[PDB]
RNA sequence: AGCUGCUCCCUAGCAUGCUACUACCG
RNA sequence: GCGGUAGUAGCAUGCUAGGGAGCAG
């Protein structure tokens, strides 16, 4: 057996030095270093391997389900999707790693190349009537982290992504380029999209109140029912494409490579339990749908659930009653209430989704009377079906909407003033940004003249923080400005003396100017 | 990436073509390729047309189009030729000031070693060139030393005898001892771990170190290292200091050490010493002085090989204690009286090939007339050390050159420190042969000593010398003169007391069919130093350059410390020669 | 571009015009030769200009068919490299044992993770601590997957070899301990 | 001062690592562990004796000489 | 860039024009010097835009090619400029336990094991003299890591066990003084 | 040694488009 | 005097490709 170990992180002296001439780090101050890179002994691949154990066989209620995968269904009505040819896939970073046994020969450029666009084809129509297991590889992540567990992704062999790829592309891609609907991933927090998405989910609720959460351990503590559900969701758009049977083929395909596949973990083969492997192609997307899931069945138990002889409106007691014949006397799917109930859910819960990183803007005065979900439904969902307990030290809730999330995507919000309109800003943890100075790999810094951008991107990322009423805050972002001009003028003194010229013409000079960076948080978009 | 040789200027232009590829000034650069026959210069990246399927290295052609360099018919038509103003677009192009005189280095780059006039130009030049033109030396004589044919043994005849076949379309190295071979045991997977081997005509004779038992299929081969790039100069600066600096004197004086104290002081006196050591006037007593003459004084044994440490390490176990030597032999049998791999530690006694980088209080170079340019400066690289003793002569036998083939080269030019010895002057000198009479030591101080070696105890009359002509007889790398070896059993007849001596030989092969013949033991001119005996002969065989040059003949006559039989066949120094001279049987 | 058939033509125009403008005649001539120049040029312009972009067109159809014949030679060295190791790795495992569990199914198909339980020749473990040493492999012989193994080349972390005298409770905390023990299968 | 004890335990841990210190696997688990215990810690003294006793696995070999390296 | 060959021609046609329309002469004439001042800044300008071009590409190979170089020369020294910037960090510590073993080690006296923390556990000091043992134990009291502990068993070089009382001055030149010392934390 | 999404910087190319200068013809 | 066309240089926008780097799940 091999056993894989985690190096530390090197140490950029200089930056530090530099921040402590500035009067930083002092105690007593908010700003502390907190994000390192911790190191691992030899069996730590392994010990990470077997947090698995926390996956249980499952029963769901299938009456119920039944109805929450017509509801998660209709939120998805929005966008296309069908099977692409060879010649049309879009694939980015050709040189990353084949799998195993793969990567023994070259990267993926040389099984993307050596394919014909006829080979490829005749492969993702040979994967429809039939079934090909595969080996995942476990690989160790290495970056700044504010925990010591390590963590642990999965390198899936080429043949599998290659073909699913061709299967979900066209979805995943129209999903990605739209605008305004409840997931969010593709849309950018620059050029003002921040402020968008939080107007966008603060549409029209009447008395609203944010809630958002984050699931523990959510790869590995998912069951094996909801990971099905999702494939089924994502591949339920090929109505006109594929046959019912080859449908069903590329089901067993995914659960054969997805879901059971025989982790190759250090130097043999074990059995992955269940849960998503977190290194293939449509895990932030599967992620999405797993969120919406849990919220739809959360609202279906608060609304059932309440004690329907106290209920004064009218027409959420007819909409709990209809709820019940349809979830248990009936059978067959009823557009006309599934239709109904999607309207109720999205006039009085709005959402926000990334791959399980959420968002909900609820009205309360309902919540308060249990005709929404509140944020302990959420406990008793995640644990009944999900087999996790949800701490309350994970979950937060807002009530004050000038101020934003309290956390979203790791990047609070705040209000300023930008002009003569309040825009909201995502605006990271300092001590985060200050861990990325110092604590870097071995001439990716600790020498700052060789890279400079690293720094320039730093500041972009870190400028927010200059309108921060914590004095302690905006330094940050001068600092590094003072430490782009050192670099900038430092490394024009010192070629010129290996040398006899200056550079002739730069324009380096906004670079050490706010205006640079300002214009980044505006909405006119210069790409 | 550093600075270049001549002019110290930070560059980045290495000289492809050219042997050890060395950093070359942009300008200077352009000098080097434009003189010589290296066009090739290689960058962080190479100059090399990156365009498929090409073969252009001069740089001359190479044009330069956006990230990369062109040839004329590849480029776009955005170029800039890298081949303009005379200057090789290069690091540093400005912080360059180039050498008006290229042409020094132009030779010893453009040099195959072949006459005494490449030595004379490597040693004349300064200390970088001096350095690179050894570097370049070693080198080439190890890639020569492989491009031989394989040992090979086919049979196996007895004890210390093989039948031995050689590689088809290479030649034979000689067959003699100045060249050990190193075989390795083949097996079905690869060849490990034979050992080092010297053939001789026997059918042939391998001398193994230890014991052995070689089968068929197994074949030897001239093992060649990694030559590498020296940094230190081969004598640190001079500089004569007012008092004894670093080392406190000593209280009470030995009789055996009066004579060496006197010459003591101003060995500590200033940095480093030079010494006119004659064979056999005790230079190995001379280095253990030091250690009595300063007790806490760390100094270091230092010698081209093993068995000349060995002889400080023979006076080592006498007079210095054992508690604080060391003797450090790389991972060959030789003495290890002391405690091995051993760096702290006081007295420490190695070769220059294999002591760590150390600080000194006082450095002893044992034997450095065999100790090159090369050899020289590697010990200023492993040790600064705060005092320099060079034990050896110039008028003492060099490394013998596999690859000087006309010219000999004159004893001054050896290396650095051998050649102020006869310009400035030795510092020391031991005015006592303990071993020669004086039959020897007055004839040999009128050779080349300067009539500076005076006689020790008397003129024993024991050392002879004969006129003669005899008819050569030469084979692959061997001669044998036939009257000589009918004429030394002649002459040992008639006193049976003459067979306790030794036989001396030039090519050791002349006296193997002599040893067959009598049965005397056999010696070797080139590495006959070390070793004395009281009664000693010799064969003079050649008279050519080779063999009876004044100095390399010195080492084999001060053999004998009461008389040394020898029959000159030449008359160039048998005229100079005051032995006695009786008749031809 | 200067053996085109407009190298001549503009040399033999240019030659008449600097004759005639030493000559000077007339101020027609010095019309006629402008005339000449201005359209010797259009000749000059499409001689000279469009060719040096066939120039263009024709290198960059030769490097993409460099490249694609590369990238066919890749894809040839990889085809050999894995029918050589399906080929060289399939020679291990087909025992007599394998070809009798294989008969004895009912259709000729029997699970995965059966194979290598009734087959192996060779059983590793991994111990964390000598507790679990204890209760599995104590003893030179031990019995696992209803099987009779014989402990062989104990070896700890730094994959040096621990002989079995050495484990005991005390000397427990001296060892790099996930130790793998390898055992045979014996009959 | 605690941030100067957590940036020269990393500088140290990472000149343990190039010395070659795995190769003895409990000699790294007992540094990592080290090692992650003072980057986690809150306060300066439990720190400072960690700190002590990761520099004895430092000064136990001979890999490092020290006497040089003390130059002032 | 001014000392190009055709500035001059430039310049020749600039003053030409000048010339004329300080002297207003014809309507013509000086379409002459439109139809070669015109061309004049035609050969200029060309000539003039790729040598800037080339300086600046110039400039930015030649600096990709220091940044090259300056990477490939800092990951071949990295272990030994680690071990001085841990030094230097270490010296401006200024922490008196770390200064204690510092100076103690570089002096001879290097633990044999992991120094423990707890107020059990055995420590192993190697003292390979009799001045290093001086300042460092003093009776039954082991003082080390600014620590007290308390002396165990002390053994030669060849593992005969040496009884505390014996070792002095004068019977330092008798034992095999790479003396190790069991010790326990206070 | 994974799958994504966003952003900054450098270069190369085609095309598009704009402006300026020259030549031919109407 | 106008338009058109053909060349040359400059500038802008955008699309593609290649390389470097940073952030979030
Ligand atoms: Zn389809
Ligand atoms: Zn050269
Ligand atoms: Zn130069
Ligand atoms: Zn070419």
């Amino acid at each position: 057996v091999a056993f894989q170990t985690v190096k530390p992180g090197n140490f950029n002296k200089d930056f530090y030095d530099f921040a402590v001439s500035k009067g930083f780090f002092k105690e007593g101050s908010s700003v502390e270093l907190k994000h390192f890179f911790f190191a691992q002994d030899g069996n730590a691949a392994i010990s990470d391997y077997d947090y698995y154990r926390y996956n249980l066989p499952t029963m769901c209620d299938i009456r119920q389900l039944l109805f929450v995968v017509e509801v998660v269904d209709k939120y998805f009505d929005c966008y296309d999707g069908g099977c692409i040819n060879a010649n049309q896939v879009i694939v980015n970073n050709l040189d990353k790693s084949a799998g195993f046994p793969f990567n023994k020969w070259g990267k993926a450029r040389l099984y993307y190349d050596s394919m014909s666009y006829e080979d490829q084809d005749a492969l993702f129509a040979y994967t429809k009537r039939n079934v090909i297991p595969t080996i995942t590889q476990m690989n160790l992540k290495y970056a700044i982290s504010a925990k010591n567990r390590a963590r642990t992704v999965a390198g899936v062999s080429i043949c599998s992504t290659m073909t699913n790829r061709q299967f979900h592309q066209k979805l995943l891609k129209s999903i990605a380029a739209t605008r305004g609907a409840t997931v969010v991933i593709g849309t950018s927090k620059f050029y003002g999209g921040w402020h968008n998405m939080l107007k966008t989910v603060y549409s029209d609720v009447e008395n609203p109140h944010l809630m958002g959460w984050d699931y523990p351990k959510c790869d590995r503590a998912m069951p094996n029912m909801l990971r099905i559900m999702a494939s089924l969701v994502l591949a339920r758009k090929h109505t006109t494409c594929c046959s019912l049977s080859h449908r069903f083929y590329r089901l067993a395909n995914e659960c054969a490579q997805v879901l059971s596949e025989m982790v190759m973990c250090g130097g043999s083969l074990y059995v992955k339990p269940g849960g998503t492997s977190s290194g293939d192609a449509t895990t932030a997307y599967a992620n999405s749908v797993f969120n919406i899931c849990q919220a739809v069945t959360a609202n279906v138990n608060a609304l059932l659930s309440t004690d329907g002889n106290k209920i004064a409106d009218k027409y959420v007691r007819n909409l709990q009653h209809r709820l019940y014949e349809c979830l248990y006397r009936n059978r067959d799917v009823d557009t006309d209430f599934v239709n109904e109930f999607y309207a109720y859910l999205r006039k009085h819960f709005s959402m926000m989704i990334l791959s399980d990183d959420a968002v909900v803007c609820f009205n309360s005065t309902y919540a308060s009377q249990g005709l929404v979900a509140s944020i302990k439904n959420f406990k008793s969902v995640l644990y009944y079906q999900n087999n996790v307990f949800m701490s309350e030290a994970k979950c937060w809730t807002e009530t004050d909407l000038t101020k934003g999330p309290h956390e979203f995507c790791s990047q609070h919000t705040m209000l300023v003033k930008q002009g003569d309109d309040y825009v909201y800003l995502p605006y990271p943890d300092p001590s985060r940004i200050l861990g990325a100075g110092c604590f870097v790999d071995d001439i990716v810094k600790t020498d700052g003249t060789l890279m400079i951008e690293r720094f320039v991107s730093l500041a972009i990322d870190a400028y927010p923080l200059t309108k921060h009423p914590n004095q302690e805050y905006a330094d940050v972002f001068h600092l590094y400005l003072q430490y782009i001009r050192k670099l900038h003028d430092e490394l024009t003194g010192h070629m010129l003396d290996m040398y006899s010229v200056m550079l002739t013409n730069n324009n380096t000079s906004r670079y050490w100017e706010p205006e640079f960076y300002e214009a980044m948080y505006t909405p006119h978009t210069v790409l | 990436v550093g600075a270049c040789v001549l002019c110290n200027s930070q560059t980045s232009l290495r000289c492809g073509a050219c042997i050890r590829r060395p950093f070359l000034c942009c300008k200077c650069c352009y000098d080097h390729v434009i003189s010589t026959s290296h066009k090739l210069v290689l960058s962080v990246n190479p100059y090399v047309c990156n365009a498929p399927g090409c073969d252009v290295t001069d740089v001359t052609q190479l044009y330069l189009g956006g990230m990369s360099y062109y040839c004329k018919s590849h480029k776009p038509p955005i170029s800039f030729p890298l081949c303009a103003n005379g200057q090789v677009f290069g690091l540093y192009k400005n912080t360059c000031v180039g050498s008006d005189n290229v042409t020094d280095f132009n030779a010893i780059a453009t040099c195959d070693w072949t006459n005494a006039g490449d030595y004379i130009l490597a040693n004349t030049c300064t200390e970088r060139l001096k350095l690179f033109a050894a570097e370049t030396l070693k080198a080439t004589e190890e890639t020569f030393k492989l491009s031989y044919g394989i040992a090979t043994v086919r049979e196996v005849l007895s004890d210390r005898e093989l039948h031995l076949s050689w590689e088809v379309g290479k030649p034979r190295p000689p067959l003699n001892r100045n060249y050990v071979f190193t075989g390795y045991r083949v097996t079905k997977n690869s060849k490990v771990q034979i050992g080092e081997y010297t053939f001789e005509k026997g059918a042939v004779v391998y001398r193994g170190t230890t014991t052995y038992k070689l089968n068929v299929g197994d074949y030897f081969v001239l093992t060649s290292h990694t030559v590498m790039p020296l940094s230190a100069p081969t004598l640190v600066p001079q500089e004569h200091y007012v008092r004894i600096t670093g080392l406190y004197p000593t209280l009470n004086i030995s009789d055996e050490f009066s004579s060496n104290v006197a010459n003591y002081q101003k060995v500590g006196m200033q940095k480093y010493s030079t010494l006119q050591g004659p064979p056999g006037t005790g230079k190995s007593h001379f280095a253990i002085g030091l250690a009595l003459y300063y007790p806490s004084a760390r100094i270091v044994y230092t010698a081209c090989s093993h068995a000349a440490v060995d002889a400080l390490c023979e006076k080592a176990l006498k007079y210095l204690p054992i508690d604080k030597c060391s003797r450090i032999i790389p991972a060959v049998e030789c003495f290890d009286k002391f405690k091995v791999n051993s760096t702290l530690e006081q007295y420490v006694f190695c070769t220059v090939n294999a002591l760590p980088e150390t600080t000194a209080d006082i450095v002893v170079f044992d034997e450095i007339s065999m100790a090159t340019n090369y050899d020289l400066s590697v010990v200023n690289a492993r040790l600064r050390a705060k005092h320099y003793v060079y034990i050896g002569d110039p008028a003492q036998l060099p490394a013998p050159r596999t690859l000087l083939t006309k010219g000999t080269l004159e004893p001054e030019y050896f290396n650095s420190v051998c050649r102020l010895m006869k310009t400035i002057g030795p510092d020391m000198f031991l005015g006592t042969c303990r071993r020669c009479p004086a039959e020897i030591v007055d004839t040999v101080s009128a050779l080349v000593y300067d009539n500076k070696l005076k006689a020790h105890k008397d003129k024993s009359a024991q050392c002879f010398k004969m006129f003669y002509k005899g008819v050569i007889t030469h084979d692959v790398s061997s001669a044998i003169n036939r009257p000589q070896i009918g004429v030394v059993r002649e002459f040992l007849t008639r006193n049976p007391a003459w067979r306790k001596a030794v036989f001396i030989s030039p090519y050791n092969s002349q006296n193997a069919v002599a040893s067959k013949i009598l049965g005397l033991p056999t010696q070797t001119v080139d590495s006959s130093q070390g070793s004395e005996y009281d009664y000693v002969i010799f064969t003079q065989t050649t008279e050519t350059a080779h063999s009876c040059n004044v100095n390399r003949f010195n080492v084999a006559i001060t053999r004998a410390k009461v008389g040394i039989l020898c029959i000159m066949s030449d008359r160039d120094l048998y005229d100079k020669l005051q032995f006695t001279s009786l008749e031809i049987p | 571009f200067s053996s085109l058939p407009s190298y001549a033509a503009f040399a033999t125009a240019q030659e008449a015009y600097e004759q005639a403008v030493a000559n000077g005649d007339s101020e027609v001539v010095l019309k006629k030769l402008k005339k000449s120049l201005n359209v010797a040029k259009s000749e000059f312009d499409r001689d000279a200009a469009m060719q040096r972009k066939l120039e263009k067109m024709a290198d960059q159809a030769m490097t993409q068919m460099y490249k694609q014949a590369r990238s066919e030679d890749k894809r040839a060295k990889v085809t050999s490299a894995m029918q050589t190791m399906l080929f060289t790795m399939l020679r291990k495992l087909d025992n007599d044992a394998l070809n009798n569990i294989i008969n004895n199914a009912r259709d000729g198909c029997v699970p995965l993770n059966i194979i290598p339980l009734t087959t192996a020749a060779k059983l590793m473990v991994v111990i964390p601590d000598y507790n679990t040493y204890k209760n599995t492999c104590d003893g030179t012989t031990f019995t696992y997957a209803s099987a009779l193994w014989e402990i062989q080349q104990v070896v700890d972390a730094d994959s040096k070899i621990v002989q079995l005298s050495e484990i005991s409770m005390d000397n427990s905390p001296n060892l790099a301990w996930p130790l793998i023990v390898t055992a045979l299968r014996a009959n | 001062k605690m941030s100067d004890v957590k940036c020269t335990s990393v500088v140290l841990l990472s000149v343990l690592q190039q010395l070659r210190v795995e190769s003895s696997s409990k000699l790294w688990a007992q540094c990592v562990q080290l090692h992650n215990d003072i980057l986690l810690a809150k306060d300066t003294t439990e720190a400072f004796e960690k700190m002590v006793s990761l520099l004895s696995v430092l000064l136990s070999m001979q890999g490092a000489v020290d006497i040089n390296k003390l130059c002032e």
